[PDB]
């Protein structure tokens, strides 16, 4: 991610010169119910966290 | 003061206030030129 | 040479500025050694 | 044959090609001399500059 | 990385003839028929072509 | 052996208790506070990274 | 064993193939520095004092 | 100090690390330079509090991936605001939130004070108030925002072309030298003059889409975007191709 945040793909090369660390973003896809008892659930996933 | 794109190896005149940075292609690691001063070398 | 009286710590002596010096770090800002974060502690509490 | 002299030499010398290899560890980077150097301020003593 | 201008051992020109020893190969050549061929008597100098390693071709693969 | 997978498995969970402790803990403040807590905001990214 | 100084595993290497580039190296020591504005009071930049 | 020379600017050896008369050769100290170290060749609640609250700036700078300078600028901000102590009454988050956000803007990188909320929990109207008082505070002041400090980060978050994101700059620019959108904000203008950009090439992004990552409604985008319509073919580069002819842009 540059400075004003574009993302963009990070060649080994340019870590090694940049000194950066190759890593990939990692997401997981999170599922939320709640109940209030009150014999309603919301069931709200967050795909991608 | 020249600076090569490692990219697309464009040479661009950069001031020290000014980013370092590509003009037209934005990368953002840069070359300095080759001195202009002469240096001998012994064919040893 | 000793007496069981100087044992305790009525006056307390404090090193002089060669034994801890005041090291320059990051320009001017002089960095003090742990002596002196101590004997700063020592006196503050002391004059308390 | 001896270069200084040319005389050939009275026993036969062991001649071939062998694969010799030059190491990292040159002379040059180990070569250190000390001589009334920059001492330390707080022990008083010896140390790189 | 590139062919040396002189054998090592004696001096001997052999900057020259890593592209024709190339050639001789390419025509069916075996090595030692290919430094024959080439004037590379001395083993000293057949050394210098039979363990060439030309490394400046790849390093061309590189664009400047 | 333990290669580097096994090895980051070894890593990731440790970390990856860490993420959902961490989020446990941010949840609780704001249950008890009465007001729900926005998921995205509860999770630690430097954790794992 | 020619003059002796090949002795207790040292080497007599002919200069003319030295001069010739033999065993002829490179050595690359690649020196990194960064500006850092850590800190309102001081802000190092790069330019010939 | 040479005895013979008073008043002599004595020049600094590296040898031994001492100095000597520029003119004498005389040593004048032994070897007190240091030439190493000179030349490269139970928590206060004060500092528990700047402490959760420097965790809290790297926590939400790492949500938006912004580079440590920023954080290192941020802290820097929330140290002379916190001692300082004009906004003890507000919360250290809240504080943190405006200081990442002036921090931004001082970098030449801004957010838009949705994208600071986004990344904390303190909404985008708290962070306002304590983004004005940590200006009194410290006395400084931050460059007016363009409509060209957003189009990296919302054309590269909207997977749109280079050719797209110069065009999009281009338009927003020249509108507002046109003075097309007056009193409009920039981000209204950044994102309307994207969708132009946007609806003229291969890659069409939807007002949903572009309002989403741009942070402004739909509606609000409408609204800007139909102020710049009627000028489409002077506010698009000269030297541009049009997948979608200008006159057939969409009219609303
Ligand atoms: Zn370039
Ligand atoms: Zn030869
Ligand atoms: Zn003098």
């Amino acid at each position: 991610w540059e400075r004003d945040g574009a993302p963009s793909p990070m060649m080994p090369n340019e870590a090694r010169l940049r000194n950066l660390t190759y890593s990939a973003p990692l997401y997981v896809d999170i599922t939320k119910t709640v109940i209030k008892e009150g014999e309603e659930q919301l069931q709200t996933q967050h795909q991608k966290t | 003061m020249i600076y090569i794109c490692g990219e697309c190896h464009t040479e661009n005149e950069i001031k020290s206030r000014d980013p370092i940075r590509c003009r037209e292609c934005g990368y953002r690691i840069m070359y300095k030129k080759r001195t202009k001063r002469l240096v001998v070398f012994d064919a040893r | 040479y000793a007496r069981p009286e100087w044992m305790i710590v009525t006056v307390l002596p404090v090193p002089p500025l060669s034994v801890r010096p005041a090291v320059v770090m990051q320009g001017s800002a002089r960095n003090q050694d742990d002596l002196t974060h101590k004997l700063a502690d020592i006196v503050k509490i002391n004059n308390q | 044959y001896n270069g200084f002299t040319g005389r050939k030499i009275t026993s036969q010398i062991f001649i071939g090609p062998t694969y010799y290899q030059r190491l990292k560890h040159m002379v040059d980077d180990k070569i250190h001399s000390r001589a009334r150097g920059p001492i330390q301020i707080l022990n008083r003593q010896p140390m790189e500059g | 990385m590139i062919i040396p201008v002189r054998c090592f051992t004696c001096g001997k020109i052999v900057g020259n003839k890593w592209e024709a020893y190339l050639g001789l190969l390419q025509a069916e050549y075996t090595e030692g028929d290919a430094l024959d061929a080439l004037g590379l008597k001395r083993y000293c100098c057949r050394r210098m072509l039979l363990a060439h390693v030309d490394l400046i071709e790849k390093l061309l693969n590189y664009a400047p | 052996l333990d290669l580097a997978g096994p090895l980051l498995a070894f890593l990731f969970r440790g970390m990856f208790k860490n993420l959902l402790k961490e989020v446990r803990i941010y949840a609780q403040k704001f249950i008890d506070r009465g007001k729900d807590f926005n998921l995205e905001l509860a999770i630690k990214t430097r954790i794992i990274s | 064993s020619y003059t002796g100084y090949n002795q207790e595993d040292s080497v007599i290497m002919n200069r003319s193939a030295v001069d010739r580039g033999f065993f002829r190296s490179v050595f690359y020591r690649s020196y990194k520095e960064q500006e850092s504005k850590k800190g309102f009071d001081q802000e190092e930049v790069f330019e010939k004092p | 100090t040479c005895p013979n020379h008073p008043d002599a600017i004595l020049v600094e050896d590296y040898r031994a690390g001492d100095m000597i008369c520029p003119e004498c050769g005389l040593v004048v100290g032994d070897r007190v330079i240091d030439v190493g170290s000179e030349w490269r060749t139970t928590m206060s609640s004060s500092d528990r509090a700047m402490m959760n609250a420097f965790k809290e700036i790297t926590t939400m700078a790492d949500r938006i991936n912004l580079p440590r300078n920023i954080v290192d600028r941020t802290n820097n901000l929330f140290k002379q605001v916190y001692e300082q102590k004009s906004l003890k009454g507000r919360a250290n988050d809240a504080i943190a939130s405006a200081c990442l956000y002036i921090a931004c803007r001082q970098e030449g990188v801004p957010r838009t004070f949705k994208e600071i909320c986004a990344v904390s929990r303190i909404s985008k109207k708290e962070i306002g108030r304590c983004f004005k008082l940590i200006l009194k505070a410290l006395e400084t002041s931050v460059d007016l925002i363009t409509t060209g400090d957003f189009m990296s980060r919302f054309c590269s978050n909207l997977c749109l072309p280079k050719q797209v994101q110069m065009a999009a700059t281009h338009i927003a620019r020249k509108a507002v030298e046109l003075d097309l959108v007056p009193g409009r904000s920039p981000i209204s203008v950044a994102a309307a003059a994207i969708y132009m950009a946007s609806q003229a090439s291969a890659e069409k992004r939807t007002q949903k889409e572009i309002g989403d990552i741009a942070g402004v409604a739909d509606v609000t985008i409408r609204q800007s975007y139909r102020l710049i319509y009627p000028r489409a073919p002077d506010l698009f580069p000269t030297d541009f191709k049009f997948d979608t002819p200008v006159d057939k842009l969409p009219q609303l």
